[PDB]
RNA sequence: AUUGGGCGUAAAGCAAGCGCAGGCGGAUUGAAAAGUCUGGUGUUAAAGGCAGCUGCUUAACAGUUGUAUGCAUUGGAAAC
RNA sequence: CAGCUAGUUGGUGGGGUAACGGCCUACCAAGGCAAUGACGUGUAGCUAUGCUGAGAAGUAGAAUAGCCACAAUGGGACUG
């Protein structure tokens, strides 16, 4: 299974926003204690180190939408080159397509950005392509295919979207590019690649 | 021409069979896994042309040639004075 | 200055018509710039123990030096039959070592290293090990300064 | 110790045993002779069916086989799960896996083979004790 | 005849033959003496570059090349280098 | 001069040199005598030129029989040593050879090991320097 | 447990001695060069491992180029 | 598992083999191997390699490739 039905039940446990900043955005009263019926007080007092790299990698790998053994292959691949191992995994798991959809600000929800990955209304370097994983490099051009533009819900996400500073696209032309590699501090801070990078005794 | 040669000397043992002798020879080698040198010795067969007596004792040389008979393999070439 | 437990003992001595049940704690103390120090001790509670030890760990603190993050030159902790061993790791492997060596490098402020468990595991040696082999570690400076080769050699 | 001491000697691995040996060996018909191919699991008829007591901390009347395999050998084995349906010389399968309790005993049927009808009426994780899921 | 002869070292449905030389009674992508290029008949566009020098050796002393090989040896123009090289 | 006590080689030169060392800087020592060898001399010459200890001589009897060296340890004025640990790899039967490119490191070039290559004794970088490997004498750091 | 363990009380120093073969072994000089190091050449099939690249919509993969390791011969070094 | 080996070791003339050769043959001799492991029992096709490891090395010799041996079992020879 490469989805999850459910995307509060992660935010509320894990203590983390899947979106941006809506998942516990007041809605219905919104709350922040675990789900089920033992919400009341288990704050910490078992929390090990073994349980909190496990937190943080879960805050990683669920906010993308990844599996296990795809996650692993990602490392695998990253500990391929030389440099810093951190950055450089945060930099592949930004690379990903449908992630960059989302910097694109195409798409409501990633969940939604990566559904157009798969039905082909995304084509990349004027070769249609209906993979998520793809890894880009910079200086790749992005456009809708020139197809199915009257999305009714396309058209509410890129009107009004936050351009981060690293990728640069033009909201009527439905054309972007992968501007430069992203720094740590311009994406969310509640994701510390060092217990992540350093539970993997895997490999 | 490429014909080798293998620089082996050797203590020959005794003369005893007719008109042949065996030379045996002390190789040095290291050991496989234990890193020792350590030193084994095997047995070499030669005939007696005639022109030397190796009686026990005597450190002789030894080369290649072709197979004489069965278990005699190599010959004498060189001869060093005795002991 | 994180204080950060390592491992908490039940431990008790008879008595007549009871156990005297008087637990005791251990504690990490390291301001992730050089200052190290441990200290172990007992108390009735949970609290007073923890209490305790952080004031025992804090009182007597000594220091350690750092050169690019990491130990830079392999040393062997021998101590109580429980040998903890350090080597210079490169600057990208990260930290990786057991519980209380993690503990202790790490709140030691440092980086990158090699470690690997040898003999028994009670964690009081494993500390005394360690702490013994990291303050053997003999600067590069000071072996220069008591040598005539002091300049790069 | 001494380098010229092991070489007269070379030192010898410890060669630990199996720990269920039943299910290794084999034997064929014709010129019948032992094989010890280590295979995963066999099958077998049981022969003796019955309970018997656990050991000191315990206390139960845990039932057990007697079981013949393929070939001569004879094992104890414990019948996990609500009852059993061992029928007096009716086929079986079994799989490795100690119990405490029961000394000697040294394997499991596993429940859903041949005639060892699975559990019925178990909904927990339904895989061991062979039951089917039921109808939604 | 010892044959320089094509090895399909490749995958299922994207074939890949080397251009090697082997002897007659040899078995299909076995053990050979030289190597020499290669060729990807999926890739266009003039996509069987070769070595050109010991191929020479090979076929002055004693070397039946097959029909495959033909366009690989004439289009690079082994041909117009070998035959009056032959006289 | 005038030693007036009688002294004696242990055993194979390496090892004899090691222990007086070792347990003179245990002891809070300074000097010490030994029988002398050319190796023992070489080595101890190398070890004063890369600053470990103070001064050495060799002694010679009223003849040319017997031949004699003494030497001085490094100390400080605050009377710390300046060996810290010594090891021989170098063994009565455990002769170990590793060529040039391996070539060992003591404590990251913190210590130093004699390497006699085809030269006399003869220090682990200027070892490098010269890419040339051989005998493996003993960690000095 | 060669690197990488131990034998007082935890398993383990034979009851002791005479001892051949074996291992080890004082100092100095000479030669040889069997060990030791190093230079050249030959070989160590191909595929695979490692690094880079290309091609499969990207990986799995395939191809592509380099890559270790030992052996034999030859020329020197003389510290052990 | 302490002796094993009687074409077993050597020579002389001959035959035979693509070729050297106790491979065989007539004669004369009694040697050869073995504690640095012969002979015998049991097991196993060997290797490049897969897996694990950090490394020495452990592990099975999957796919594939090189070599070896076989084609119900035991022998014989023709053509080439």
């Amino acid at each position: 299974m490469k989805y999850t039905g459910s995307i509060f039940k992660r935010s509320r446990r894990l203590g983390f926003s899947l979106l941006e900043n809506n998942k516990e955005f007041s809605k219905g009263k919104k709350r922040k204690t675990i789900p089920g019926q033992h919400g009341n007080r288990f704050r910490s007092s078992t929390m090990s180190g073994y349980a909190q790299q496990l937190q943080e990698k879960q805050r990683m790998q669920y906010m993308y939408g990844i599996t296990d053994k795809q996650f692993r292959r990602l490392f695998r691949l990253v500990l391929k080159q030389r440099g810093n191992l951190a950055v450089n995994l945060f930099r592949v798991l930004e690379s990903r397509l449908d992630n960059i959809v989302y910097r694109m600000g195409f798409a409501p929800t990633r969940r939604s950005a990566r559904q157009l990955v798969n039905h082909g209304h995304v084509l990349l370097n004027d070769r249609t392509v209906d993979t998520p994983s793809i890894i880009l490099n910079p200086g790749d051009k992005v456009r809708l295919k020139a197809k199915t533009i009257k999305i009714p819900i396309v058209k509410a996400a890129s009107e009004s979207g936050v351009v981060s500073p690293f990728v640069e696209t033009n909201n009527k032309t439905f054309e972007g590019t992968y501007v430069r590699f992203p720094e740590r501090s311009e994406l969310p801070a509640g994701i510390n690649e060092s217990y992540v990078v350093e539970w993997y005794k895997r490999l | 021409k490429r014909n080798q040669r293998k620089v082996l000397i050797g203590i020959v043992k005794s003369t005893k069979n007719a008109k042949t002798a065996t030379v045996q020879v002390e190789s040095r080698f290291k050991h496989p896994l234990y890193h020792k040198s350590v030193v084994r010795h095997k047995k070499y067969q030669a005939h007696n042309e005639g022109e030397v007596l190796a009686k026990d004792g005597d450190k002789v040389q030894i080369v290649e040639t072709r197979p004489l008979s069965a278990t005699k393999r190599f010959r004498i070439a060189k001869i060093i004075e005795r002991a | 200055f994180e204080e950060r437990i390592v491992k908490l003992k039940r431990i008790s001595k008879t008595t007549k018509g009871g156990r005297n049940m008087r637990f005791s704690v251990l504690v990490v103390v390291g301001n992730r710039k050089g200052k190290i120090g441990y200290g172990i001790a007992k108390a009735l509670e949970v609290p007073n123990a923890i209490k305790k030890a952080i004031k025992a760990a804090h009182n007597s603190l000594h220091t350690i030096e750092i050169h690019k993050g990491s130990i830079y030159h392999e040393v062997i902790g021998r101590s109580g039959a429980s040998r903890v061993l350090l080597k210079p790791a490169p600057q990208g492997t990260g930290i990786i070592a057991g519980g209380a060596i993690r503990a202790i490098i790490e709140l030691a402020g440092y980086s990158d290293i090699y470690t690997k468990n040898l003999g028994r595991n009670t964690p009081i040696n494993m500390i005394h090990a360690t702490m013994d082999g990291i303050l053997k570690q003999l600067s590069p400076r000071r072996v220069a300064i008591l040598r005539n080769k002091n300049l790069n050699e | 110790a001494t380098i010229a001491q092991l070489i007269r000697k070379p030192r010898k691995k410890k060669k630990v045993k199996s720990k269920s040996p039943a299910l290794h060996y084999n034997l064929n018909l014709l010129n019948k002779k032992v094989t010890n191919v280590y295979s995963p699991l066999k099958r077998g008829v049981c022969t003796r069916v019955g309970t018997m007591t656990p050991k000191k901390p315990n206390s139960a009347l845990r039932k057990y086989a007697k079981v013949r395999l393929t070939n001569g050998f004879e094992v104890l084995t414990y019948i996990p799960g609500e009852g059993h349906n061992l029928q007096e010389h009716s086929v079986t399968l079994l799989r490795g896996g100690r119990v405490k309790d029961l000394p000697g005993v040294r394997y499991h049927i596993v429940r859903g083979t041949l005639d060892t009808v699975g559990v019925e009426k178990r909904r927990q994780q339904r895989s061991a004790y062979g039951a089917k899921k039921p109808k939604a | 005849m010892v044959k320089i002869r094509l090895m399909r070292m490749g995958r299922v449905h994207y074939p890949t033959y080397r251009i090697v030389a082997v002897d007659s009674r040899v078995k299909r992508d076995g053990k050979y003496i030289a190597l020499i290029g290669h060729l990807n008949p999926a890739l266009k566009e003039n996509k069987c570059k070769i070595d050109e020098a010991v191929a020479l050796e090979w076929l002055n002393k004693g070397a039946k090349p097959t029909d495959t090989v033909r366009s690989l040896f004439s289009q690079t123009g082994l041909w117009k280098k070998f035959v009056e090289s032959k006289k | 001069i005038t030693t007036t006590k009688p002294i004696k080689a242990h055993f194979d030169p390496v090892a004899d040199l090691l222990t007086k060392i070792n347990n003179a800087r245990k002891a809070k020592l300074m000097t010490v005598t030994t029988i002398a060898s050319k190796l023992k001399i070489a080595i101890l010459e190398i070890l004063v030129k890369e600053g470990y200890l103070a001064n050495f001589q060799v002694l010679e009897n009223k003849s040319k029989t017997k031949r004699i060296v003494t030497f001085n340890l490094k100390y400080t004025q605050r009377r710390i040593p300046s060996i810290n640990g010594v090891k021989q790899i170098s063994k009565p039967g455990l002769r170990i050879y590793r060529p040039f490119e391996k070539l060992p490191l003591v404590l990251n070039g913190l210590g130093i090991a004699i390497i006699s290559t085809s030269d006399g004794v003869m220090t682990d970088k200027v070892a490098r320097l010269k890419k040339i490997g051989g005998e493996i004498l003993a960690y000095v750091w």
